[PDB]
């Protein structure tokens, strides 16, 4: 049934809507494409929002960090812009 | 005979007469919103009906749709409560017509006795004593003074449409007169644009005294004596009791038989209250105000024998629903030991007495029922849990405690206080305690500037031992603490727990041993607590044995929060508030210069300054949005402040351009 | 009007007075050793007082320290 018995299930929910991440969701087909904080669709999509971030300051156009889906621990790498030599 | 009552307003009166109607096996239908998911009401009738959207103003309110949900669940009868919509005629109108039973007062009677005028000619046409002022259309000054000595100093002027205690001008000395009416005019012009004036009694030491009249369908009618609503503030009703105290039989007596009266006059059906003004030094009553509705304080009456089984007020309120007859007549109606009402809202009362919002937390009730001495009664619409959401609804609780003399049921409401334990919400238990104790109160009746008279005595601070705060510590170190042992070799484990009392920000540093014995410092002074044992209550509390000192043992139960620390103990029931994390910690806003002197990234064009220029903007607000290679890159400002712009839109930028200047506006 | 009575005696004498004081609305005070963890009048007093040393004699028996 499973190698380990441990179950980890103390977990809590996004504490924003996900009905809401197409707010924040530009059109992707037009002439100029507009820029959105790629944060904001993660904190409606892990647990209890939490999103410890890896370099906050240096890559600024590739957002990497650690969260939980249901308690499952996971490395989000996300792209927030133009990639850079940093940001890779 | 009614099958299904339901019930239009939500809280404790809600419970009460779905308890009620448990004890007379009548189904019971609630309503609600759909922003109650666990409302108590809601859980404790059969059926729920939610009325709409929650914006708790609509619904609650909407007629119509209570009509419909009372149609729908096939309700037998109506109940308003004490709370929003008991009062409108329409709304009784509406559920007679669509064939329902309200349990109230019939529509006209409700109608004719909500606008303040035509039931003051009413009480007058049926002789009931009325306030002795003048209220003439003759603003003549030599009339207004004749009308003044006819009425008999001390008297009072007030504005016609004046309201808030604003341009009211008491005289005491008929030379003072004609100086005061001359203010009062003038006062009323500058707010009101309306120089008439009322002219009327003015009582020194008011008392609000309540009688309560029950009425059948027949005409038949039946006093159940007197409520004492003195001690109120700002028209917030707190403490109450029954029977009045300093009160003749013979007075009770005329009381009752002017509310039967006027009861009569109206033609009232069901439960309703008429209020007096009291006067002690002249001990005659006048009519103030009747309510057409039962009332939070009816408890304090039910604790009246009716043939000596005790008064249920809701039970005969629904036998007259169902057309009924009363079973007698002033004849099976003893009076018994004074009962007192406490009314536990949810507000401080250091800061104003404003409402303030939370979350019930810990909810630890006093122990209700028929007690040693006396018995004790606690009516509530919240469990432990629930959020008590600030402006509505701001009372948390009622509690009732019976005794055979006024002393016994204070000191028995002084008890039940002491036991009743909430942590999550502030609360005036405090309040309560110092008005109990307050030598005034507890000589016998006292007027109803009572609270505005004794403000200084009864916001009388709390005081704090430093054994609380050892103790609280050593609870909350004993709630961090898991199944792990304190081990540092050769050493004491050193720990600090920050509270604030009364704003200051005080810190207690312990020092713990491997033996579960902790020391904790203060100024010029060291508290030791051995803990012997724990054990978790089912409640997310916790109860700890500990030794204080090497001589002190005793038991106590411990809660803690995120945000406060509560102890139980022999002394009493304290709560101490943690020192508040900050909401800044690590903040790193791209930079904390005052002038902000930003560069641009790369070539690009400026399409649209999304700020104005001179525009206040916090750190990491956009100000403006640069595009090069078809893509949008919108600058943020890196501090707050002013932000002025020095280049111009839909124009070009090179590398590391100057862009804005972000300058702290004081 | 008494509010603290202490009981000067252990044993089942102790918890009768306890509970005809819990019926009365007195608070309990209780009387016992170092020796005593787990004292039933202990447990059901509101308040304890150590005597000092547990010897069973000292203690229980020193009317200053009472």
């Amino acid at each position: 049934d499973c190698e380990r018995p441990c179950r980890g299930r103390e977990f809590t929910p996004p504490l924003y809507d996900p009905s809401e991440i197409g707010g924040f969701i530009p059109d992707m087909g037009a002439d100029v494409v507009k820029g959105f904080d790629v944060r904001a669709v993660i904190a409606r999509l892990v647990d209890g929002s939490e999103f410890d971030e890896f370099k906050k300051l240096y890559g600024d156009t590739l957002v990497c960090g650690f969260a939980r889906f249901e308690g499952m621990l996971v490395g989000i790498v996300a792209n927030n812009g133009i990639l850079y030599s940093e940001s890779a | 005979d009614f099958k299904k009552v339901l019930v239009a307003n939500r809280g404790e009166i809600a419970c009460r007469v779905f308890r009620t109607c448990r004890e007379m096996n009548i189904r019971t239908v609630a309503v609600c919103c759909e922003g109650e998911p666990n409302a108590k009401h809601v859980l404790e009738a059969d059926e729920a009906f939610v009325l709409g959207p929650p914006p708790a103003s609509t619904s609650y309110l909407r007629g119509d749709r209570i009509i419909c949900a009372a149609k729908k669940l096939q309700a037998d009868a109506v109940h308003p409560g004490y709370g929003f919509l008991s009062e409108n005629a329409e709304f009784a109108s509406a559920v007679l017509a669509a064939g329902l039973k309200f349990v109230g007062p019939p529509p006209a009677a409700m109608l004719s006795m909500g606008s303040k005028s035509e039931s003051k000619r009413i009480m007058e046409a049926a002789g009931v004593p009325i306030v002795p002022g003048y209220y003439g259309e003759d603003q003549n000054p030599d009339r207004l003074l004749h009308e003044a000595k006819t009425i008999g100093f001390p008297v009072l002027i007030k504005a016609v449409s004046g309201g808030g205690g604003k341009g009211m001008k008491i005289v005491m000395e008929e030379t003072e007169f004609h100086l005061m009416l001359e203010s009062a005019k003038r006062e009323a012009i500058n707010f009101f644009k309306d120089d008439r004036v009322i002219l009327e009694r003015y009582v020194m030491h008011p008392r609000h005294i309540e009688c309560q009249i029950f009425f059948d369908s027949f005409g038949n009618g039946v006093f159940f004596f007197e409520r004492d609503c003195s001690v109120q503030r700002r028209h917030q009703k707190v403490i109450e009791e029954a029977p009045a105290p300093g009160l003749s039989v013979d007075m009770r007596r005329r009381i009752g038989d002017v509310a039967l009266t006027a009861a009569r006059a109206v033609g009232y059906v069901g439960a309703g209250t008429v209020e007096f003004i009291f006067d002690t030094e002249k001990d005659e009553f006048f009519f103030m105000e009747m309510n057409t509705r039962l009332q939070v304080e009816h408890p304090v009456t039910e604790q009246c024998q009716v043939r000596g089984r005790p008064l249920d007020l809701v039970r005969l309120q629904l036998q007259t629903a169902m057309g009924l007859p009363l079973g007698f007549r002033q004849e099976d109606i003893s009076m018994s030991g004074a009962s007192v009402e406490a009314r536990i809202y949810a507000e401080s009362p250091r800061n104003g007495f404003l409402p303030v919002g939370g979350r019930l937390r810990y909810l630890k009730e006093p122990p209700q029922g028929n007690r040693g001495t006396v018995k004790v009664r606690l009516d509530t619409g919240f469990r432990a849990g629930d959020d008590v959401l600030v402006h509505y609804d701001p009372m948390i609780a009622k509690l009732v405690v019976w005794g055979d003399n006024r002393a016994t049921a204070l000191e028995g409401l002084r008890t039940a206080l002491a036991s009743y334990h909430i942590v999550g919400v502030e609360t005036n238990i405090d309040f309560l305690q110092c008005c109990l104790s307050n030598p005034g109160f507890v000589e016998g009746g006292v007027t109803t500037r009572f609270i505005e008279d004794n403000s200084v005595n009864l916001l009388q601070p709390r005081e704090i031992p430093n054994n609380v705060l050892a103790l609280a510590a050593v609870s909350y170190l004993c709630s961090q603490r898991g199944t792990s042992t304190l081990f540092w070799p050769n050493r004491q484990i050193s720990q600090g727990v920050c509270f604030t009392v009364g704003g200051n920000p005080v810190v207690v540093r312990v020092t713990v041993s491997t033996k579960m014995c902790f020391t904790c410092d203060f100024d010029s002074s060291s508290v030791t607590v051995y803990v012997e044992s724990t054990t978790n209550m089912p409640d997310s509390s916790t109860f700890i044995r500990v030794t204080v000192d090497g001589e002190t043992r005793f038991g106590f139960t411990s809660f803690v929060t995120d945000s406060e620390v509560a102890v139980a103990l022999p002394q009493g029931f304290y709560t101490l508030a943690l020192q508040p994390l900050a909401t800044d910690f690590g903040s790193t806003s791209a930079q904390a210069n005052g002038s902000a002197s930003v560069l641009s990234p790369m070539p690009g064009k400026v399409t649209k300054l999304l700020v104005a220029d001179g525009t206040l903007v916090q750190q990491g607000q956009a100000i403006l949005i640069l595009e090069a290679m078809k893509m949008e890159h919108v600058v943020k400002a890196s501090c707050d402040g002013e932000v002025k712009f020095c280049v111009h839109a839909d124009g070009i930028v090179g590398g590391s351009t100057l862009l804005a200047h972000i300058a702290s506006a004081a």
